[PDB]
């Protein structure tokens, strides 16, 4: 029967690792790395553009940074069209939490549920994972700033600076490096921007090759602002750290 | 070789292995004879041990006041079709108030078996059966294969070294046919055919099992001291 | 639906998948739980080649599963989230239609039936999960300490390792340990804990969690300084 | 790979010979039947020291006039005792009487063959069932993942089995009082045991018509184990 | 839930001596319609039983077709289909029986009253009721609809217990049923003139009269009735 | 029918009639009401026969399997809200049945719970359940206290019944007592009203609206 | 609207002694005011020495009968060919009723024969499943009228010791086989006078050790 | 199940309940708690049709529970009413609706103010200083239209309380036997034992 085609996707190794997600992690690592830093009066997330055409319409595209609800936001790595379903289900997952309690979601939780999905994909169904790493970066009155990471095998932790995609061992290290607590927003998109420019594959980093976003509290009062970069504005900030 | 992994493929020469893989766990199973005259119908089963301190593998299976069967194979095959057997006996009682045909009943074990052998998934049934019984065109017996194939006979024998008791048989035709009204001579020919596939081992009080079934008997099954006068 | 049998036997008499799920628990981080004379204490390894982590948000090794139980793992994180939250409603029913909380062998067996079905269902594999489950009957004072693992059997301890080096850990256990006379108080129960992870940890800075669990629903996790003080003093007894 | 529920051309299924073997890995488990009750031993084997022993439950109670012993893959037969138990209770709730031990042995090995591509493998353990019922008396069936089940006068299952049943057989008669079988089930579990035996790392029971169902305390088996000692020593 | 449209009046039946009389009109009444004329509700089984139907003619079709079905679902991978292994009547009944009682357990029930009347094997004579509650009785006389309570006084007389049926012949019997079915034309205003007849004999088999008419009728008497009392002209 | 069961001093009283009615129609005068769960919990019967002996039966396997799979004796609190989660599945199917699961256990000590029909699961001290429950306040709550001797609360328990006999035609035919304790329950015997009636009337000297 | 069920009318009876049990009916079968039949049977053996009846709506009531038959078939083939005890099947009867609780068989079923001590069982049971073993039980259209009799005849309710002023009870005592059927013949005669659905002809089946003996006898048939 | 009433006051809301279960001519009990704790700092009473209150309040305590285990944190008594609501909201477009009218009375701790919510068996809510459910009300919301102020301590509100129990007594058909008052403040749940 069909017996014979199956690649069985849901096994353990003889060692005790799961095959598929340990190629979707490898398949992950050759993506555009997407890096996220989180200060004590917002947090950044900076993202760069896989191999970018000059004939790419970069104003009116989105690849990297998604937007749950108006708390928290994503950084991609991975496969978009994975990422995307994963993304409008995260979004529908906040809203049923918004129509059922009449608050905003707790950023952890949208991110186990999200997290449990891909779980899911590995322990039954014997479908292919989702080969898609994020950067969730959130706020709420719990725990306020908050960054997290998930990768295909459904685990997901906590993080004050992390990167995903390419590089990521030179990246964190470079974050390891010059991050500290008492960090301002303003500081941290020098370092994310800093880190990207060497740890990238690219001859130099250029304003239509990233996506960039913060989440700050400079709202008017008590209040958290998503505010997503347009290209003018990544090259301003990029003349402003001295960069180009 | 390669043409043995499930039931759902030929060979090039047209086989199917697991058929003959399950008919070959018949072969393994113990002997079992069954024969008939014109009046009545009898089987006659060896049964099997584990060792000493265990008993000894039932083989004989009632279906309905008339009709019941003998096994040689996977036991727990033979109960899914006896119990199977024992609904359309009793579909057919409580329906349309009529006792089984022996060769419908046959006819629909040979259908639920060929089932098994030509979908994915599924495996064939592992056990051979004697059916006997007494209905409106008198005794009957039957024997059935797993493969699907179930034929009507005067006598046979299925299991390990059965081709000793089925020649005897075979000779004994014109003999054992026409012991008409006499149960326990009908049983003397069974038991001396069984008797043909024994090797070292003999027949002892806890070893034999007879079964009968005919014009004024329902089907009845003797074990231990009740086949004590056969020995 | 996907059928598959995944979890098979093969010639020897070994289920592959059940062994290769232990393998995934061997590479986990090593977890460890030791109960007093009033009290159980479950200590945990946490890798230090994460550095800028955010130890308030990020999930924590042991895990409440009622207000009177508490269960630890090692091996693989996301599997342990799905034991956890069936464990955490399966307590809720239990006090819905019985009107009294899981007594600590029930929730035991219980996750243990969970892991279990899933080395004979088809298209699921077993979970690459070993937990310390540990904790006190309701209206009882005698400490209760289970183990399980992705076969399905489980089973009581005096004192119990699992995870990575946990063979190292169990090795020592098992002499420093008496069943005679357990770890009459909280800080000698903690202390031989403690100890034992520094058998095996590297340094016992942010790489321990200790969490204590008391009769009555008298739960409470330590905090770095807390923990800093037993590593402290551990070292310079060690010194002799 | 291959099929669930495919045969060897010897004519056998190859997950149930497979699972006989995980069985034979199992700790030992011994039944002794007598005209005064029927008698289950089983060996604990405690993985470590620190293990508590008495938490090692290898023996069972389905309902107060049958029992039921276990060796293999143990975690299996959870859903073969619940089914066991179920069957037994309801069957009384439907006949308001006591189950025969056969129509429980049946019930169980049905599950048995429930398996393929119903659950994925069949049950890696053998069970030990003992009763009693006003019709056959006093019994013992060893129930396979074959779906097979034989009555036995004596019979030993898991890793020391081959050598305990044929120390079973020279022992065994149709006599042998209950405290008699007591004492051989110790006897052949010492002999077949890596440990040394004891009240902590062995487990007896029985069942009566009268008493039901019970299981030895460890200060009950202790004195037994004291007692049959001396007595090996008397000649 | 149903309501009978086009139906069918009485069936009426007895025993005698060697077999079974049944008998039925000719009529499919639509209300107080007397709408088709040339309908059958006698059906023949075989050559050993004639099912007679009342009540629902749509439901009567159906279970005609059943009938027929069963005859050919009875000689599939049979040999003796026309001898040892035929159908008996008392194997349509039981047949009939089960589905109408399976149907009204359904709410949906089968809008008839059935007299399966035939000779079994050994020579027996077969008689049962069976309608649409799943009711079923045997008695040496049965009928349904008006002829229960018509026809059944005058068969009584002839057949009154069961040793009365050896001493009843085909002659004395069917005489009874012409009669009975002339009172009941009097007396049934859902009742026609013409009828079929069935004679199931184990000596001389299954006898099928069709085209039969009530005749021999007294209607002079209704010439002296004038009024209905004082009037004189 | 009329059934109660009370909490007291030497633990608790449960008493019962053994009519069954079909209308007006006493088809019945010999049913047992209690139920004997196990030796140390009793179920009371009163609505629809049927339902009630059925389903309380099914009760006592329920109990049964959970001693089996937790190797300890079921609690009253979880034995009663089997049967009222079960009877609450069928809440407007038309069930009907007032019961009174009564019982000892260590945790709990004695223990009354009054389960019915419509999902009501209460615990309490004293209930009457049946056409004739009023009848048995009447008697049973104006000679109540919490100390009464195992003797006279067996007999009031007794006497509670008999009153409601008397004037609920829908009860009747004769009282089963039963005491339950520590140790378990015990039978104090089946007591026909025929004989009762006129011993208590005499000996007491009540009943005086009757013609002696 | 189509009403499911109907009324086939008739009475049953069963009493029971020290070594036997007979289970009476009468055979008339009718529907409104006419009969169906004079003589169809109603009390049926089973096998394992257990006879049965389930009077009422006589479509329930057969297939009732059926399937406990039937019930009594399979509990062979389940458990080695062992006798089904009257207890027992008492209560696989009381499934078989509140099986259809929500569509109940319109019957009022009884059961006799043996217990396991050898002594004379009957039990008796409600449409839903209800049941109860009793010495003594009429069942069906002319309950009313037979039940009280019985009460007085068979369990010597209302009767006092005479000269003992209304104080000494008539002492219980079994009844023998010859005492019962009297009673039994007596009861149906009575109710075949004072009932329409009641009438024709009586069988009673006796139920001892040795097996399942028949009695027939002609009642009244207006 | 009939009486059950809530009062808003500046530190903390108050909910007090009938003590009366009453079938066909007989009071059954005079002493039932016709209330469930959710969460350490908001409690729930209820009122409606038998079976179907307790069944609906134990399913909400077990929910709320669960989520206090899986998060580690209590949630506000505005989520936790928005909650229910949806439950009840659900129910009412079933096979078989629960037909219970519930209060729930709670403390935030974020906000550090007392909260009181009304909620019928349709899913319909309300936050008020003053609640009540069934014909109590009836009575019950003009005496506190002319007695109520928001700034009213505990002490001032249970005589306040006492001022309702004391007019339904008088005027009400029925005899609810009583009252069991409960207090839910910044402290937690607590009992009036003495009412
Ligand atoms: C007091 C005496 C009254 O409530 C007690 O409560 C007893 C309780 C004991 C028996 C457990 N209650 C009854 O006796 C109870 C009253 C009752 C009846 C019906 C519905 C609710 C309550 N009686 C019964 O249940 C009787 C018991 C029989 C007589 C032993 N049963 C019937 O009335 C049966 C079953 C009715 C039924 C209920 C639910 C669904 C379907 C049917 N009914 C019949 O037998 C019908 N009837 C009998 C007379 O002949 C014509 C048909």
């Amino acid at each position: 029967g069909s017996r014979r085609y199956d690649s069985r996707t849901t096994i353990f190794s003889p060692e005790g690792r799961l095959y598929q997600v340990e190629y979707a992690l490898e398949s992950i690592s050759h993506a555009g790395t997407a890096i996220g830093i989180m200060a004590s009066d917002g947090i950044v997330l900076a993202a760069e553009r896989k191999v970018t055409s000059t004939l790419l319409e970069q104003d009116t595209s989105t690849e990297k940074l998604y937007k749950l609800n108006d708390k928290i936001a994503v950084a991609v790595a991975g496969l978009t069209a994975d990422a995307e379903i994963l993304i409008n289900t995260a979004r529908i997952h906040a809203q049923n939490y918004l129509k059922t309690y009449n608050e905003d979601i707790p950023v952890e939780i949208l991110v186990r549920r999200l997290s449990d999905i891909k779980q899911g994909y590995t322990q039954h169904g014997g479908l292919r994972p989702f080969g898609v790493s994020f950067i969730y970066a959130g706020y709420d009155d719990r725990y306020g700033y908050q960054l997290y990471t998930s990768n295909p095998s459904g685990n997901y932790t906590g993080w004050k600076a992390i990167s995903v995609g390419a590089n990521t061992s030179a990246a964190q290290t470079l974050l390891q490096m010059d991050y500290k607590d008492d960090m301002k927003v303003d500081d941290a998109i020098e370092l994310a921007l800093k880190t990207l420019s060497k740890t990238t594959d690219s001859s130099a980093l250029t304003y239509d090759r990233l996506e960039f976003a913060t989440i700050r509290k400079g709202a008017n009062d008590g209040e958290v602002y998503q505010k997503i970069f347009k290209p003018q504005e990544i090259k301003d900030i990029l003349v402003k750290t001295g960069i180009t | 070789n390669n043409y043995d992994g499930d039931t759902v493929t030929f060979s090039p020469t047209g086989r199917l292995f697991q058929v003959e893989y399950a008919l070959e766990a018949i072969k393994q199973g113990s002997v079992t004879v069954g024969l008939r005259s014109n009046t009545h119908a009898v089987l006659v089963a060896l049964k099997r041990n584990a060792d000493e301190l265990s008993s000894y593998q039932k083989k004989i299976i009632k279906c309905d006041e008339h009709m019941g069967l003998s096994l040689a194979g996977l036991a727990p095959d033979a109960r899914v079709l006896s119990n199977y057997l024992r609904q359309q006996c009793n579909y057919s009682s409580l329906v349309f108030n009529r006792k089984l045909a022996v060769e419908r009943a046959g006819h629909l074990l040979c259908d639920k078996a060929q089932k098994n052998t030509q979908s994915y998934g599924g495996r064939p049934y592992g056990v051979g059966l004697l059916i006997i019984g007494y209905d409106k065109s008198g005794a009957h017996l039957l024997e059935f294969q797993p493969s699907g194939n179930v034929t009507e006979l005067y006598g046979t024998a299925i299991g390990a070294r059965s081709q000793g008791a089925k020649t005897y048989l075979e000779r004994t035709l014109d003999t054992f046919i026409k012991i008409d009204g006499n149960p326990d001579e009908l049983i003397k020919a069974g038991v001396e055919a069984i008797s043909q596939s024994l090797r070292d081992e003999s027949l002892t009080v806890d070893n034999l099992s007879i079964a009968i079934v005919g014009k004024d008997t329902p089907f009845t099954i003797y074990d231990g001291e009740a086949v004590a006068k056969y020995i | 639906g996907y059928d598959r049998a995944l979890s098979i036997f093969s010639p020897d008499g070994h289920i592959f998948q059940v062994e290769y799920a232990l393998e995934a628990v061997k590479r986990g981080t090593c977890a460890v739980g030791v109960k007093g004379k009033n009290c159980v204490v479950l200590g945990c390894e946490r890798r230090s080649t994460l550095k800028l982590q955010d130890t308030r948000i990020t999930p924590s090794k042991v895990s409440k599963i009622d207000s009177h139980v508490v269960l630890s793992f090692s091996g693989l994180n996301a599997d342990s989230r799905i034991l956890i939250e069936k464990a955490r409603v399966e307590a809720q029913s239990h006090r819905l239609t019985l009107e009294d909380p899981v007594t600590v062998e029930y929730l035991t067996r219980y996750v243990a039936g969970v892991q279990q079905r899933y080395t004979q269902s088809g298209g699921v594999r077993p979970f690459g999960v070993s937990t310390l489950i540990a904790g006190f009957d309701p209206r009882d004072d005698e400490p209760k300490l289970y183990q399980t693992e992705p076969s399905g059997i489980y089973s009581s301890w005096s004192a119990q390792t699992i995870g990575r080096n946990s063979k190292t850990v169990r090795e020592f256990l098992e002499k420093n340990y008496d069943r005679k006379e357990p770890p009459a108080t909280v800080e000698e129960c903690v202390k031989l804990t403690v100890r034992s992870l520094l058998e095996v940890v590297q340094t016992g800075a942010k790489n321990i969690e200790i969490t204590v669990v008391k009769p009555d629903s008298d739960i409470v996790a330590l905090s770095s300084e807390e923990i800093n003080q037993y590593v402290t003093q551990i070292e310079q007894e060690k010194q002799e | 790979d291959r099929g669930v529920s495919t045969f060897s051309p010897e004519g056998r299924l190859f997950q149930v010979e497979y699972s006989l073997e995980a069985i034979k890995l199992g700790s030992t488990a011994i039944g002794i039947a007598t005209k005064e009750g029927v008698v289950l031993g089983v060996e604990k084997r405690a993985t470590s020291p620190l293990l508590e022993s008495d938490s090692i439950e290898k023996i069972v109670e389905i309902d107060r006039h049958i029992g039921c012993a276990m060796s293999g893959l143990t975690a299996d037969a959870r859903s073969m005792i619940e089914h066991a138990r179920t069957a037994a209770v309801t069957h009384n709730l439907y006949y308001d009487e006591d189950i025969n031990v056969e129509s429980l042995t049946q019930s169980v090995c049905d599950l048995a063959l429930r398996f393929g591509e119903l659950m994925s493998r069949p049950f890696g353990v053998a069970l030990l069932i003992a009763g009693h019922d006003a019709d056959d008396g006093y019994q013992l069936f060893h129930a396979e993942p074959s779906g097979t089940f034989y009555r036995y006068n004596a019979k030993a299952i898991g890793s020391g089995s081959e050598g305990a049943q044929a120390e079973l057989l020279n022992e065994w008669h149709s006599s042998l009082t209950l405290k008699e079988a007591e004492l051989l089930v110790l006897k052949i579990l010492k002999q077949v045991m890596e440990e040394k035996l004891d009240e902590n790392n062995a487990q007896l029971s029985c069942i009566t018509k009268q008493d039901g169902f019970k299981i030895y305390d460890n200060e009950k088996t202790a004195e037994l184990i004291k007692e049959l000692k001396e007595k090996e020593a008397a000649e | 839930t149903q309501q009978p449209i086009v139906t069918g009046t009485s069936v009426i039946s007895m025993k005698y001596d060697n077999g079974v009389i049944i008998a039925a009109d000719n009529l499919g009444s639509y209300g107080s319609l007397l709408r088709f004329n040339g309908v059958e509700r006698l059906i023949p089984v075989g050559d050993n039983t004639v099912v007679g139907i009342s009540g629902d003619i749509s439901d009567m079709q159906h279970i005609e077709r059943l009938l027929k079905d069963l005859v050919t679902e009875n000689a599939y991978d049979n040999p003796l289909a026309d001898a040892e292994e035929a159908l008996e009547p008392s194997y349509i009944f039981e047949y009939l029986a089960t589905v109408m009682y399976q149907r009204r357990s359904k709410m949906n029930p089968l809008w008839n009253a059935i007299i399966v009347a035939g000779v079994q094997s050994n020579g027996d004579q077969f008689l049962r009721y069976v309608n649409l509650l799943g009711v079923t009785y045997s008695s040496p006389t049965l009928a349904t609809g008006f002829g229960a309570h018509m026809a059944n006084p005058l068969l009584r007389k002839v057949v009154d217990r069961e040793s009365d049926i050896p001493k009843t012949t085909v002659q004395v019997a069917e005489e009874a049923i012409v009669n009975a079915m002339r009172v009941l034309y009097y007396r049934d205003a859902r009742s026609s003139r013409n009828f079929s007849l069935a004679i199931i004999d184990k000596n001389t088999g299954l006898t099928f009269k069709k085209n039969l008419q009530v005749e021999n009728m007294k209607w002079d008497f209704a010439k002296d009735i004038k009024g209905y009392g004082t009037q004189k002209i | 029918s009329t059934t109660l069961a009370f909490r007291f001093q030497g633990g608790i009283i449960v008493a019962v009639d053994s009519r069954a009615t079909a209308g007006n129609w006493v088809a019945s005068q010999t049913v047992k009401k209690v139920i004997e769960i196990n030796p140390f919990l009793l179920g009371t019967m009163a609505g629809g026969a049927a339902d009630c002996q059925f389903w309380e039966t099914w009760l006592g396997s329920q109990c049964r399997l959970h001693e089996l799979r937790e190797k300890e004796r079921i609690s009253v609190a979880a034995a009663s809200k089997i049967l009222s989660n079960l009877v609450y599945q069928y809440k407007g199917a038309g069930l009907s049945m007032g019961t009174m699961i009564c019982g000892y256990t260590r945790k709990e000590g004695p223990t009354i719970y009054y389960v019915d029909s419509d999902g009501t699961r209460l615990k309490g001290d004293i209930f009457c359940v049946g056409s004739g429950q009023t009848f048995a306040y009447g008697v049973l709550d104006s000679n109540y206290k919490w100390d009464l001797s195992v003797e006279d609360a067996l007999y009031l328990g007794k006497r509670s019944i008999l009153a409601a006999a008397h004037r609920d035609a829908y009860s009747g035919g004769s009282v089963n007592l039963y005491h339950v304790t520590e140790d378990g329950w015990i039978y104090h015997g089946n007591h026909d009203v025929g004989e009762l009636f006129w011993k208590v009337k005499e000996e007491e000297g009540s009943f005086n609206n009757v013609i002696g | 609207q189509f009403n499911p069920y109907g009324d086939n009318g008739g009475t049953i009876l069963g009493i029971a002694g020290e070594d036997f049990a007979v289970l009476a009916g009468d055979t008339r079968n009718i529907t409104d005011y006419s009969i169906n039949s004079r003589y169809e049977p109603k009390v049926f053996d089973c096998g394992d020495n257990i006879v049965m009846s389930a009077n009422g709506f006589a479509a329930d009531g057969d297939a009732l009968v059926k399937r406990f038959k039937n019930s009594v078939k399979w509990y062979h083939f389940d458990h080695n060919d062992k006798k089904l005890s009257i207890n027992s099947a008492a209560r696989n009867i009381q499934h078989l009723l509140y099986g259809k609780r929500f569509f109940p068989y319109y019957v009022h079923t009884i059961i006799a024969g043996l217990d396991e001590d050898g002594k004379g069982a009957v039990y008796s049971f409600d449409p839903v499943g209800s049941y109860e073993r009793e010495q003594c039980r009429a069942g069906g259209a002319a309950a009313s009228l037979i039940m009280p009799f019985l009460d007085n005849q068979v369990n010597f309710k209302n009767q006092y010791e005479p000269g003992t002023n209304g104080k000494v009870k008539k002492p219980l005592k079994y009844l023998s086989v010859e005492e019962v059927i009297k009673l039994v013949r007596d009861s149906f005669t009575s109710a075949t006078e004072r009932h329409i659905q009641v009438g024709d002809g009586l069988e009673i089946l006796i139920v001892t050790k040795d097996g399942v003996r028949k009695e027939f006898y002609e009642l009244k048939r207006d | 199940m009939d009486i059950i009433l809530g009062i808003r006051v500046q530190d903390s809301v108050i909910l007090a309940s009938s003590k009366a279960v009453t079938r066909g001519i007989s009071v059954l009990k005079d002493s039932d708690d016709k209330t469930r704790q959710l969460s350490p700092h908001t409690l729930m009473s209820f009122a409606g049709e038998a079976g179907d209150t307790v069944q609906f309040a134990e399913y909400i305590q077990a929910n709320i529970q669960l989520y206090s285990i899986r998060e580690d944190y209590e949630l506000s008594p505005q989520a936790v009413s928005s909650f229910v609501r949806q439950e009840l909201a659900k129910s009412i477009r079933s096979r078989r609706p629960y037909q219970v009218n519930v209060l729930i009375g709670g403390y935030d701790k974020k906000k550090n103010k007392p909260e009181l919510y009304q909620i019928d068996y349709l899913g319909t809510k309300v936050e008020l200083p003053y609640g009540a459910h069934g014909y109590s009300g009836f009575y019950t919301f003009s005496l506190l239209d002319h007695h109520y102020r928001p700034d009213m301590t505990t002490e001032e509100g249970l005589d306040l309380l006492k001022l309702c129990v004391q007019e339904l007594e008088k005027r009400m058909p029925m005899d609810f036997k009583g009252v069991i008052v409960k207090i839910v403040d910044k402290d937690g749940i607590r009992q009036v034992d003495d009412f």
